[PDB]
């Protein structure tokens, strides 16, 4: 059967955690140029509250989209540095996610 | 849990512990071609193949619808020529 | 391609759609007093939770003060004893008549599997109990911190009193 | 590391997304 | 001899532009 | 050679299960009764 929009949006959110997916999406000019994609990104922000957050599979993307949120006022430029910066800042970002959830 | 008194396993027949050669009286041929005799000495010289079973026959084995009358007549004519 | 295309509705919502969303939802609520897609602005309306409270994905289904266990203990002890006994009987089978040994092997595994099923029902009963072991560790840590704080300020107050006595004696 | 075990990764699997119904949903986006 | 060697000008931060497309079977 | 291997492994297995039965009786007397039956199930 045809999946509902819940399933596709949740799978998109969980796939946003992949660094390769983010690099590919930012590689194309019209994806970032079009305001539709960033409008959808800001629309996706409302999943950080329960009970929606209970349905997530990988919490890392929760910050990544938020990090992607920062990308709208930080610039495309910085795309090259994305894998290095995520690899370097993985420890502290995981720690802050744990502080937000595990405590 | 799995202890079933109704499940009984019988001994495997024939028992490998016993002398399986003598179970059916099968010692004659084994003694005939035994490696060594009762005293341990070599009985006969041992080799690999059928050649020595034909040595008694004359010869030098150094290396190891149909009309019969018509064929015989043809061979006779060929030899007489 | 390697990367699936973005969702289609993503491209429908511009800044104008975002700013006109309030009047659109007001009109929709006034009119209202699977959702059919009659207008391009319908998706911004929050999707409704399914009544069955279930979600299917990849062939799998998904959906208070913390915010006879002796029977299960004795069952697990007798199951362990029976498992050892069945292991002995199975190795005896291998000894005498190994040809049918498998006839018992899987049987033993079933017991192991039943121990694993008890150890699975036992998880929502251990996983939450992790928060308990955490409870006492931070509780004892904060008690240690507290007690060393009244200790150090009491020994400072004692030093101050001793100094006061010393200066009074020198008067 | 060399044995690709299914349904247990640190990050979302590319093969999981490929086998996910979102792939055919995007393929059948016209039917949507 | 050699007046001066060249300074290492590696750019690992370069993201590269390798096209990836034949992944689907 | 195969027959000698079979006989030696049979003797080894017999001593294995004899010792295992003896020790299971020793440290676990409550399971002593089935163990003998196990022998009756095997022998």
């Amino acid at each position: 059967p045809l999946p509902t929009r819940f399933e596709v949006e949740l799978e998109f959110i969980q796939s946003l955690a992949n660094i390769q997916y983010v690099t590919y999406l930012l590689t194309q000019q019209q994806i970032w140029k079009s305001p539709n994609f960033k409008n959808y990104l800001k629309y996706l922000e409302y999943w950080c509250n329960p009970p929606y957050s209970q349905c997530i599979v990988y919490p890392n993307c929760l910050f990544i989209l938020k990090l992607l949120n920062g990308f709208m006022e930080s610039a495309l430029e910085g795309l090259d540095e994305l894998p290095k910066i995520i690899q370097l800042q993985g420890p502290q970002w995981m720690n802050e996610m744990v502080e937000r959830w595990a405590n | 849990y799995y202890v079933d008194p109704e499940t009984t396993y019988t001994y495997q027949q024939p028992n490998p512990l016993q002398d399986l050669i003598s179970v059916y009286g099968l010692d004659d041929i084994s003694r005939q071609v035994a490696r060594t005799n009762l005293d341990g000495t070599k009985a006969v010289k041992l080799r690999k193949s059928y050649k020595n079973q034909i040595a008694d026959l004359s010869g030098k084995f150094s290396t190891i619808n149909f009309d019969w009358d018509l064929c015989s007549s043809v061979l006779s004519q060929f030899e007489r020529s | 391609s390697l990367y699936p295309p973005p969702p289609p509705y993503v491209k429908f919502f511009t800044q104008s759609n975002l700013e006109k969303l309030p009047k659109y939802k007001e009109k929709k609520a006034a009119s209202a007093k699977e959702e059919e897609i009659t207008c391009a602005l319908d998706y911004l309306i929050p999707p409704p939770m399914p009544k069955n409270q279930q979600y299917r994905a990849f062939g799998s289904i998904w959906q208070e003060n913390e915010s006879n266990y002796q029977y299960k203990i004795q069952e697990l002890r007798k199951l362990l004893k029976s498992l050892l006994l069945n292991y002995l009987e199975l190795i005896g089978v291998l000894s005498i008549n190994p040809d049918m040994y498998e006839r018992k092997v899987e049987n033993i595994r079933t017991i192991l599997v039943n121990i694993h099923h008890l150890l699975n029902e036992y998880r929502p009963h251990q996983s939450r109990e992790s928060l308990i072991m955490l409870l006492e560790e931070q509780l004892e840590y904060k008690r240690g911190e507290i007690r060393e704080i009244e200790q150090v300020c009491k020994q400072v107050h004692d030093k101050l009193t001793s100094i006061q006595d010393t200066l009074r004696t020198g008067s | 590391k060399g044995a690709v075990g299914p349904n247990n990764f640190i990050w979302p699997a590319e093969d999981a997304l490929r086998r996910g119904m979102l792939a055919m949903a995007s393929l059948h986006s016209k039917e949507l | 001899p050699s007046y001066s060697p060249t300074s290492p000008s590696y750019s690992p931060t370069s993201p590269s532009y390798s096209p990836t497309s034949p992944s689907y079977s | 050679r195969s027959n000698q291997y079979q006989r030696g492994k049979m003797h080894g297995l017999k001593q294995l299960r004899d010792s295992l039965a003896d020790k299971i009786v020793d440290e676990f007397p409550e399971l002593k009764e089935p163990v003998e039956d196990i022998i009756k199930r095997t022998s």
